[PDB]
């Protein structure tokens, strides 16, 4: 994603448009309750397969939990990866405020552009030519300013997505 | 003892129903992510947070499916030995 | 000894170079230095650069790469705009032209003349191509030179039959534009005369104003530590019915030289922009 090529109207505008990262926070708020009730999962599970090789510790069911190890390990990493998700959701949401804060605002491009119109219908002497190329500097430098901001932002998006692993598929038990 | 058998198929029944419930009482929101704005970067995170969701709801429905056989095979094996008198 | 490269190319040897900007006149994309540069590869003008030797392997021509390293960080920027016709200043009036684009009116032509040290480097920008190569600037008569030939070779004009005179700046500006929007017309030069202009220079003043077969604006910037500065003058070349104009300003409000366009004035009028930069001697500077 190259958004150094796109001009500062666009990585500008694109960037304060749009609802906001309210539904990305209620879903950090979501994925945290489901860590909290799945670690509770997990430690019910666990103090169940416990009770029965109490009610009963005999070759019969010592098998029994051999068969099921593969799933507690299972169990083990999926709260792990749970408690992770929350974390990056929240990297990503302050990854968007500081690209939003970081990005030029629109007005100081279109006061950019307007006085450089203003200089133009004033130009017919020709003595205001250098401001006019001066306007077109500050105007790549936003340009550029909006690149780095965009480009800064996908590099922080990109390592906080890299952290969900993929889910795996629970293995079988009986 | 079979009776242990039962308790742990009552209790691996209750577990997986936490599982399921808990799933279904936050997907509203897991699922209903939006970019927070127009770019692609904005873009590319929500998608994966939709997809992420809602692949991890088809995990989920794959261990209450453990989970059941786990419960069944419970009390399979109990009533192999309750009746075995 | 010179090249010539698109604009997509140009932005590629910046790219390759770690060169963010050059002179805004050849209004380039800027480059902005990311993780990497291996999708520029997939450009198709990369190719076409290793066809011409410009870029061996991934690595530039190092003389070309030295010519490029003047534009990316010169001491001295000299610059000439020249149109056929009226000149627009870089406006391309379509309403479809996309934002930021890089397009320059098909009328005009772009010449930079970069000095880092004593290595002066032209770049000449027409349509969407960019010539690059060494240039011979010695003093302000080789680069008066350097823009009436250019001059010359869209419209041929000889000097207008008109009496130089000063005038001030803003005085004349307030005159110009009322006169313009009466439309030029010939009862309206009241308050230009009245400022000491000649009958004669304001008729062939109008003609170059209001009907211009070609035009040239000259202006300059220099650059210290990280601080830079325009000269506080522009000359304007313009050729109208009545021969050829140019004005500009005299070191300093202000006053504002209208004389004919004789090889000669033009070659002061190049030295007056020079002479107005602001950080003095401009032969050498760092
Ligand atoms: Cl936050
Ligand atoms: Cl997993």
């Amino acid at each position: 994603m190259h958004f150094e090529a796109y001009p500062p109207e666009v990585n500008s505008a694109n960037i304060y448009a749009g609802p906001g990262p309210d539904s990305m926070l209620a879903a950090a708020r979501a994925w945290r309750s489901l860590d909290v009730e799945m670690t509770a999962v997990q430690r019910s599970f666990n103090r169940t397969l416990l009770s029965l090789m109490d009610a009963w510790a005999g070759p019969v069911v010592m098998q029994l939990m051999e068969a099921a190890k593969p799933f507690v390990r299972w169990l083990t990493d999926l709260c792990v990866q749970l408690s992770e998700v929350e974390r990056q959701i929240h990297e990503i949401v302050r990854a968007y405020e500081w690209a939003h804060h970081d990005m030029v605002p629109l007005a100081q491009i279109y006061n950019n552009r307007a006085e450089r119109q203003i200089l133009i219908d004033n130009n017919l002497l020709g003595q205001f030519t250098a401001q006019i190329a001066d306007l077109d500097q500050e105007y790549d430098d936003f340009w550029d300013e909006d690149g780095e901001v965009m480009r800064d932002y996908r590099l922080r998006v990109s390592d906080a997505l890299s952290k969900l692993t993929p889910w795996k598929a629970p293995p079988p038990i009986a | 003892n079979p009776e242990a058998l039962t308790v742990a198929a009552t209790e691996v029944r209750r577990i997986r129903d936490r599982a399921i419930q808990s799933d279904a009482q936050v997907a509203p929101m897991t699922t209903a992510v939006r970019p927070p704005a127009a770019d692609l970067v904005s873009e590319k995170a929500a998608t994966f947070l939709v997809e992420y969701a809602r692949k991890y709801r088809q995990t989920i429905a794959a261990a209450a499916v453990v989970l059941e056989e786990f419960a069944h095979a419970l009390t399979t094996g109990a009533d192999k030995y309750a009746t075995a008198e | 000894t010179d090249i010539t490269v698109n604009v997509d190319g140009f932005w590629m040897l910046q790219a390759l170079l770690d060169i963010r900007h050059v002179a805004p006149e050849l209004r380039c994309r800027p480059y902005v230095s990311t993780d990497s540069n291996d999708w520029l590869n997939e450009h198709p003008g990369m190719a076409v650069m290793r066809e011409q030797g410009i870029v061996v392997g991934d690595t530039v021509n190092e003389q070309v790469a030295a010519r490029m390293r003047v534009l990316a960080a010169p001491d001295l920027e000299v610059v000439a705009l020249l149109s056929r016709g009226k000149l627009l200043y870089g406006v391309v009036d379509n309403e479809d032209q996309p934002p930021g684009s890089r397009d320059i009116p098909d009328n005009e032509f772009r010449v930079v003349l970069a000095r880092r040290g004593q290595h002066w480097v032209s770049a000449v920008r027409v349509g969407n191509d960019i010539t690059v190569d060494d240039v011979s600037v010695s003093d302000s008569a080789s680069i008066a030179a350097l823009v009436i030939d250019g001059l010359e070779s869209i419209h041929h004009a000889d000097p207008a039959a008109i009496n130089a005179v000063n005038v001030p700046l803003e005085e004349m500006l307030e005159a110009t534009k009322s006169w313009q929007e009466s439309g030029f017309n010939v009862f309206s030069g009241g308050d230009l005369r009245r400022m000491g202009i000649s009958a004669s220079t304001v008729a062939a003043l109008g003609q170059a104003l209001s009907d211009p077969a070609a035009e040239v604006a000259v202006y300059a910037r220099q650059y210290r530590d990280d601080a830079k500065g325009p000269s506080a003058s522009v000359l304007s070349l313009k050729d109208g019915s009545g021969g050829r104009i140019a004005l500009y300003q005299q070191a300093r409000e202000a006053w504002l030289a209208i004389c004919p366009a004789t090889p000669q004035l033009v070659q002061v009028g190049v030295k007056t922009v020079l002479d107005t930069l602001p950080y003095g001697e401009w032969k050498t500077h760092s």
